[PDB]
RNA sequence: UGUACAACGGGGUAUUGUAAGCAGUAGAGUAGCCUUGGUUACGAUCUGCUGAGAUUAAGCCUUUGUUGUCUGAUUUGU
RNA sequence: GCAGUCAAGCGUUCAUAGCGACAUUGCUUUUUGAUUCUUCGAUGUCGGCUCUUCCUAUCAUACCGAAGCAGAAUUCGGUAAGCGUUGGAUUGUUCACCCACUAAUAGGGAACGUGAGCUGGGUUUAGACCGUCGUGAGACAGGUUAGUUUUACCCUACUGAUGAAUGUUACCGCAAUAGUAAUUGAACUUAGUACGAGAGGAACAGUUCAUUCGGAUAAUUGGUUUUUGCGGCUGUCUGAUCAGGCAUUGCCGCGAAGCUACCAUCCGCUGGAUUAUGGCUGAACGCCUCUAAGUCAGAAUCCAUGCUAGAACGCGGUGAUUUC
RNA sequence: CUCUUAAGGUAGCCAAAUGCCUCGUCAUCUAAUUAGUGACGCGCAUGAAUGGAUUAACGAGAUUCCCACUGUCCCUAUCUA
RNA sequence: GUGAACAGCCUCUAGUUGAUAGAAUAAUGUAGAUAAGGGAAGUCGGCAAAAUAGAUCCGUAACUUCGGGAUAAGGAUUGGCUCUAAGGGUCGCGAUCAACUU
RNA sequence: UUCAUCUAGACAGCCGGACGGUGGCCAUGGAAGUCGGAAUCCGCUAAGGAGUGUGUAACAACUCACCGGCCGAAUGAACUA
C-alpha cells in the first residue's frame, strides 16, 4: 500500500555511486565552449586550498534591504602559484569521441613534475624523459614534426601544466600535472602558444580576474564508512528501536525481491569528485605583494595569511585566489578552478565587489588581533618581550 | 521582505506578550508562510506572523485563535552584517491578519527585522534592537 | 567597518565575531567570544576577572 | 647527502587566568610581652614581583640552533 | 468505485456552458462478497513508525482548450506523474472528526509493501473484574486491567571496498553504458492600471527575498571535550609544604583542534526536439479546412549541455623499460 | 385493576472496570478532545454481605489535567569505554 | 577518615593483581555522557531521561476515621577563617581536670 | 444499397440583379418584404418568398432563397459493412 505520508527522497541519485574518487585530483569533465576569436588562454588553473577567512564589503544590490550596507562574507583562499607549461596534447574528433593523437613535451622537465612519474623517486635512476629530451638534439625535427601533426589534426588543443608544490608549504614535493584546454582560436595559434610557453610559467592573473564567476572542481573531504543517518540524512529511528536506530527501517518492499539501488545504504561518505559552479572571485592577490590582505579602506600592511598561519596549511607566499563562500575539498587539497561554462548575467554575477577588510586574526582559536603590531598595541609590554 | 532568520519558536512554544492588550503570553499553534515537511514542526522567527492562543491573560482574549507577530526571539540569529544576536526572551504581540496591533504599546525592545516588516508594530515600538 | 568593544572584557570585536545580547531593559552587550559571554551569564564581575581591561584599569596595570 | 627527513630545542599562534618562592607599615581578630605605642605568635584571605605560570600537534604555523638517519626484502620482459 | 452512449428535462428563452431522468454499454480490483486452487511436518495475523519505488482515475505547480470566461474568483476539459502533497487535539485504530498552515494538503499499488526493521497500544493463550446468559462447568464479533516479540556469520540482492590475467611499470586522457534535480511561494513594481456603472480588480517584463529539496563547507556563531589543556572544589591517601594518587573520565568554569547544525555559510547550468494547443500554406470537396503532402510556434515533458561513476574481458596518447 | 411463575428494582448509583445504539446529550477542560471530569438517565443488561453508596490513609494498580523538567520530538551533532 | 550511618568514596592489617592477548579507532551496536532555541509538538502512553534531593530556619491547603494528610505546597541558608557565648566532673567561692554540641 | 439532381448545364465558386402594387394590412413605443400576428395576395415574371436573414429605435440600407451570366460533368442525401 502507498507510503501513507509523502516526503521527498533522501539524497540526490545523480551523485551516485557514493564511492571514493579514482584520483585525489578531480577531473575537469567539461571545458568552456571555445570562442575562436579571443586570444589563446588557459580555461582553468590548478591551486591548493589553503583555508577560509571572512571579509567585509559594501553590498551593491539595488532593491535589497542591504543595498550599500556592509556585509560579512566567508571566503575560501586558494594558493595559486604559477603553473609550469611542460606539454601539449592534440585531440582529434572521431565517431567514438575525442582521441589524443599525440603529446609533445617540453625539453626540460623539473624534478617537481618528474616526481609525478615515479612511485619510488629516491631510489630510482630518474631516467624519465631522458631519451625524449634528445629529440631536441640539433634542430628539434621530431618535435616540430609532432607539433605540425597537432596543427594538421587535433581539433582540440590542451596544454600539460604542473603545479609548483615547492612554492607551497605542503610537504608533498610531487607536483600535480593536468591537461588544461586552450581556448582562443586558430588551432595553429594554440599550438604556437603551447610551444612558446614550454618550460614557462603561467600566472593565475592571466587566467582569472576580479568579480569573475568560476567553478571549483575537487575531491571532497573523506569520512570513511558512514551509516545511512549521516550519509543520506535519513530519519533517526526511535529510541525504543531494537538492533539500533541509525538505520533505514524498511530497505524494500517484498517485491521486487531485491534491495533497490535507490535505497539508502551505509557506505563510503566523502572523497567524491564535485564540480561546484558560480563562485565569485573576490581577490586575485599576488605573493610578491606585501599588504596582500590590505584594502583601500583598511591600508594595514598585512598579507592574506592569518596570525599564526592558515591552520594545517601554512602561510600564503604565492599568488592566490580568494573566492566567495566555500568550495569542495579540504585544506592542502589540489583544486581545479575553471572558467564558467556559460555567460552569467544575473546581477549576482556582474557585481563588482570591493573588499573593505579581510580578517587575519588567528584561526587557531578565538583570535582577537589582526596583526602582531595590533596585539602589541593592545596588550602593552609583556615579560618575555614587547 | 526579510532575510532568513534562525527559527527559534516551533509550534507549542509560549512567548511573552509584549503588548498591552491584556494577554500575558502567546502559545504558538501555527506559523504563517511556513512550508511543509514530514515531522517538521512549523517554527517562527523574529518578524514572523503566527497563529496563537492566549494561555494566561484576559478571559475575553483566552480560548481563541488570533494572529500574532514575533518581536523578540532569544534564539541566536545571524544578521547579514555578520552579527549573531539574540534577545533575553521570546516575545510577540497580538495583531489582526493585516499586521495591525490589537494593543497600543510594546514593552521591551523589538527586533529591527520585525520593525521593518510590520509598520504598526514599529509605530507602537520603543527601542528597536 | 567599525570595531566594537567587548562589554565584559574590553576586547576588540571585529565584524562577525562573538555575540550580541539584548537584555530585557534594551541594554546591548557585546561579547568577543563564548568565554566572556559565559562569564557575563554567570554574573562574574569583570573587575574581579583578572585578564579584563576593566580589572587592569582598576588595578593600574599597564600604566 | 639534501632550500632532505626526523627527534628535540627556539619563536609565532592559541587556551587558561596570574605559577612556585620570597616579601609586605595589607588582614576580621585572638593570645602573649613591655620601652602601654609599639613588638611576637597564629590567621581564611589580600597585595607585589606576575596577563604571570602551565600547556600548545598529537591532523596548528615556523625554524641560519642541537642530535641523528639515509642501499633491508621480493618480483616483474614485448 | 470509476467511465461512456442516448437525450425527456434543468439551466430566464437554449437538450448537451455546466448538468441530466427513463434506459443502456463498459472499465477497475484501492470495497465487500462469491469460491476453496496453493499453504495446517507453520508464508509471523491490526495499526503506526521508517524507507524506496511504481500507477494515474491530477489536489497543487507548467502550458493550454471551453464557459451561463467583463475584471477577480471559479467551473468543465486536454497534454502531463517532472515535481510536491504537511503540523496537530481525540481514538490502539484503518477509517472518522475537528484545529491550523499551505501552492496543495489527490487517490492508489508494491504478499491489503514493509515484525531475523522497530513498536506491541489493539487483537490473539494462560491471571483478574463486570454486565447479560448458563443449574453448573463455563459463553459473549461485549466492556476492563496485566501479560517473554528469538536467530544471519551462509547464498543472492543492495551499499561501499580490494583484486589475478592484457609484455612490465608510470603518467595524462577518451567516453560506451548507467545514473541525474532542482522545487514552490511571497513582497515590491507593473497598478489601484487593464476590465467594470459600481463594488471591486488582474497579467507579461523587472527586482528582492523566501519554501521544499540537494551538494558541499567550518571563516564566523552555536553544540560537542580524554587537549583530562588551564583554573577551581569536595573526600581520602602520600608526616607538613610543594607536587601528586584514588573517587571506573570524581565534580565545576573555561576550553584549542577535530567533527558538526536551515542552530552556521556557500553553490545548485542552458540548448534542441516535442505533447496538448494555437497557426501557415493547402488539396481532398472549383468553396472551406492547422492536415491529407509540406510546415510555424509550443508544457514543470523528452533528449542533450552540464553533473556522478568509468566497461574491473571498451579505447587512445605518452615516459621509462633491468649490462653483472 | 389485573397476569406471567413469588414479588416487581426500594435506598442508592451510572454511557461507571457494568450502556448495544454510542464518538449518547448537556456543561467544562483544548486552537482543536472517540480522552478526562461534572451532570442527565424507561439503565441493550446498575442496585443492595450474589453486598449498595461513600470513604481519610495507603498503592512498583488503571486513568486525565497542570507546574517543574528535560534529545521524547523539531533535528540531529559530538565525546568516552 | 568523611559522614546520621555496617551508605557511597579513600586508606591500614590481610589478600589479590585472576579473567586470551597485540594493533587500529569505520559503520551499526552495548554501556556511559553532553547539547543552542523550543519544551511532550514525540508516543498508545512522558517509555527513557531530566529535574528534585542532605541539613538548619521559615511556612504549610483541601480533606480527615482527628491518628493523619505533611518532607504537603512554597521560601531562605549552607565554604573557609578569626572570634564570642552557653551547656560539665572531682576536691576543699576557690583549686584542678575534661568532651562534644549548639 | 436505395432515392434523387444533371449538357433541355447538376453541386461549388465568382459576377449582375432579387421586383410594381406595397413602407401590403394589423398593429408593435418604434417594423420600412423580415422583433413581430393571419395569407404566404395579384401582376411582370428568368426570378423575387408580403419575403431569407442581417442591420438600424425605426430607418436608409444590405444579404439570401430565387433567377440569370461563366464553368464544364458530374453532384447530393439517407443508409450498409
Ligand atoms: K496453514
Ligand atoms: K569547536
Ligand atoms: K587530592
Ligand atoms: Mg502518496
Ligand atoms: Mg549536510
Ligand atoms: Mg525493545
Ligand atoms: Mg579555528
Ligand atoms: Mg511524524
Ligand atoms: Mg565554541
Ligand atoms: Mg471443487
Ligand atoms: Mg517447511
Ligand atoms: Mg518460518
Ligand atoms: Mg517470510
Ligand atoms: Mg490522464
Ligand atoms: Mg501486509
Ligand atoms: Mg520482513
Ligand atoms: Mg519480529
Ligand atoms: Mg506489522
Ligand atoms: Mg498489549
Ligand atoms: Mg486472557
Ligand atoms: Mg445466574
Ligand atoms: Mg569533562
Ligand atoms: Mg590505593
Ligand atoms: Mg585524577
Ligand atoms: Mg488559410
Ligand atoms: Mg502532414
Ligand atoms: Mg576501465
Ligand atoms: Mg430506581
Ligand atoms: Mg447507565
Ligand atoms: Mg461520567
Ligand atoms: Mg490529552
Ligand atoms: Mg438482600
Ligand atoms: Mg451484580
Ligand atoms: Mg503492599
Ligand atoms: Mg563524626
Ligand atoms: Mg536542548
Ligand atoms: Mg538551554
Ligand atoms: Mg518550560
Ligand atoms: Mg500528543
Ligand atoms: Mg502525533
Ligand atoms: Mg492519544
Ligand atoms: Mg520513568
Ligand atoms: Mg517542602
Ligand atoms: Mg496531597
Amino acid at each position: 500500500s502507498h507510503r501513507k505520508y509523502e516526503a521527498p527522497r533522501h539524497g540526490h541519485l545523480g551523485f551516485l555511486p557514493r564511492k571514493r574518487a579514482a584520483s585525489i585530483r578531480a577531473r575537469v569533465k567539461a571545458f568552456p565552449k571555445d570562442d575562436r576569436s579571443k586570444p589563446v588562454a588557459l580555461t582553468s588553473f590548478l591551486g591548493y586550498k589553503a583555508g577560509m577567512t571572512t571579509i567585509v564589503r559594501d553590498l551593491d544590490r539595488p532593491g535589497s534591504k542591504f543595498h550599500k550596507r556592509e556585509v560579512v562574507e566567508a571566503v575560501t583562499v586558494v594558493d595559486t602559484p604559477p603553473v609550469v607549461v611542460v606539454g601539449v596534447v592534440g585531440y582529434v574528433e572521431t565517431p567514438r569521441g575525442l582521441r589524443s593523437l599525440t603529446t609533445v613535451w617540453a625539453e626540460h622537465l623539473s624534478d617537481e613534475v618528474k616526481r609525478r612519474f615515479y612511485k619510488n623517486w629516491y631510489k630510482s635512476k630518474k631516467k624519465a624523459f631522458t631519451k625524449y629530451s634528445a629529440k631536441y638534439a640539433q634542430d628539434g625535427a621530431g618535435i616540430e614534426r609532432e607539433l605540425a601533426r597537432i596543427k594538421k589534426y587535433a581539433s582540440v588543443v590542451r596544454v600539460l601544466v604542473h603545479t609548483q608544490i615547492r612554492k607551497t608549504p605542503l610537504a608533498q614535493k610531487k607536483a600535480h600535472l593536468a591537461e588544461i584546454q586552450l581556448n582562443g582560436g586558430s588551432i595553429s595559434e594554440k599550438v604556437d602558444w603551447a610551444r612558446e610557453h614550454f618550460e614557462k610559467t603561467v600566472a593565475v592573473d592571466s587566467v582569472f580576474e576580479q568579480n569573475e564567476m568560476i567553478d571549483a572542481i575537487a575531491v571532497t573531504k573523506g569520512h570513511g564508512f558512514e551509516g545511512v543517518t549521516h550519509r543520506w540524512g535519513t530519519k533517526k529511528l526511535p529510541r525504543k528501536t531494537h538492533r539500533g536506530l541509525r538505520k533505514v527501517a524498511c530497505i524494500g518492499a517484498w517485491h521486487p525481491a531485491h534491495v533497490m539501488w535507490s535505497v539508502a545504504r551505509a557506505g563510503q561518505r566523502g572523497y567524491h569528485s564535485r564540480t561546484s559552479i558560480n563562485h565569485k572571485i573576490y581577490r586575485v592577490g599576488k605573493g610578491d605583494d606585501e599588504a596582500n590582505g590590505a584594502t583601500s579602506f583598511d591600508r594595514t600592511k598585512k598579507t592574506i595569511t592569518p596570525m599564526g598561519g592558515f591552520v594545517h596549511y601554512g602561510e600564503i607566499k604565492n599568488d592566490f585566489i580568494m573566492v566567495k563562500g566555500c568550495i569542495p575539498g579540504n585544506r592542502k587539497r589540489i583544486v581545479t578552478l575553471r572558467k564558467s561554462l556559460y555567460t552569467n548575467t544575473s546581477r549576482k554575477a556582474l557585481e563588482e565587489v570591493s573588499l573593505k577588510w579581510i580578517d587575519t586574526a588567528s584561526k587557531f582559536g578565538k583570535g582577537r588581533f589582526q596583526t602582531p603590531a595590533e596585539k602589541h598595541a593592545f596588550m602593552g609590554t609583556l615579560k618575555k618581550d614587547l | 521582505t526579510k532575510f532568513r532568520i534562525s527559527l527559534g519558536l516551533p509550534v507549542g512554544a509560549i512567548m511573552n506578550c509584549a503588548d498591552n492588550s491584556g494577554a500575558r503570553n502567546l502559545y504558538i499553534i501555527a506559523v504563517k508562510g511556513s512550508g511543509s515537511r514530514l515531522n517538521r514542526l512549523p517554527a517562527a522567527s523574529l518578524g514572523d506572523m503566527v497563529m496563537a492562543t492566549v494561555k494566561k491573560g484576559k478571559p475575553e482574549l483566552r480560548k481563541k485563535v488570533m494572529p500574532a507577530i514575533v518581536v523578540r526571539q532569544a534564539k541566536s540569529w545571524r544578521r547579514r552584517d555578520g552579527v549573531f544576536l539574540y534577545f533575553e526572551d521570546n516575545a510577540g504581540v497580538i495583531a489582526n491578519p493585516k499586521g495591525e496591533m490589537k494593543g497600543s504599546a510594546i514593552t521591551g525592545p523589538v527586533g529591527k527585522e520585525c520593525a521593518d516588516l510590520w509598520p504598526r508594530v514599529a509605530s507602537n515600538s520603543g527601542v528597536v534592537v | 567597518m567599525k570595531v566594537e568593544i567587548d562589554s565584559f572584557s574590553g576586547a576588540k570585536i571585529y565584524p562577525g565575531r562573538g555575540t550580541l545580547f539584548v537584555r530585557g531593559d534594551s541594554k546591548i552587550f557585546r561579547f568577543q567570544n563564548s568565554k566572556s559571554a559565559s562569564l557575563f551569564k554567570q554574573r562574574k564581575n569583570p573587575r574581579r576577572i583578572a585578564w579584563t581591561v576593566l580589572f587592569r584599569k582598576h588595578h593600574k596595570k599597564g600604566i
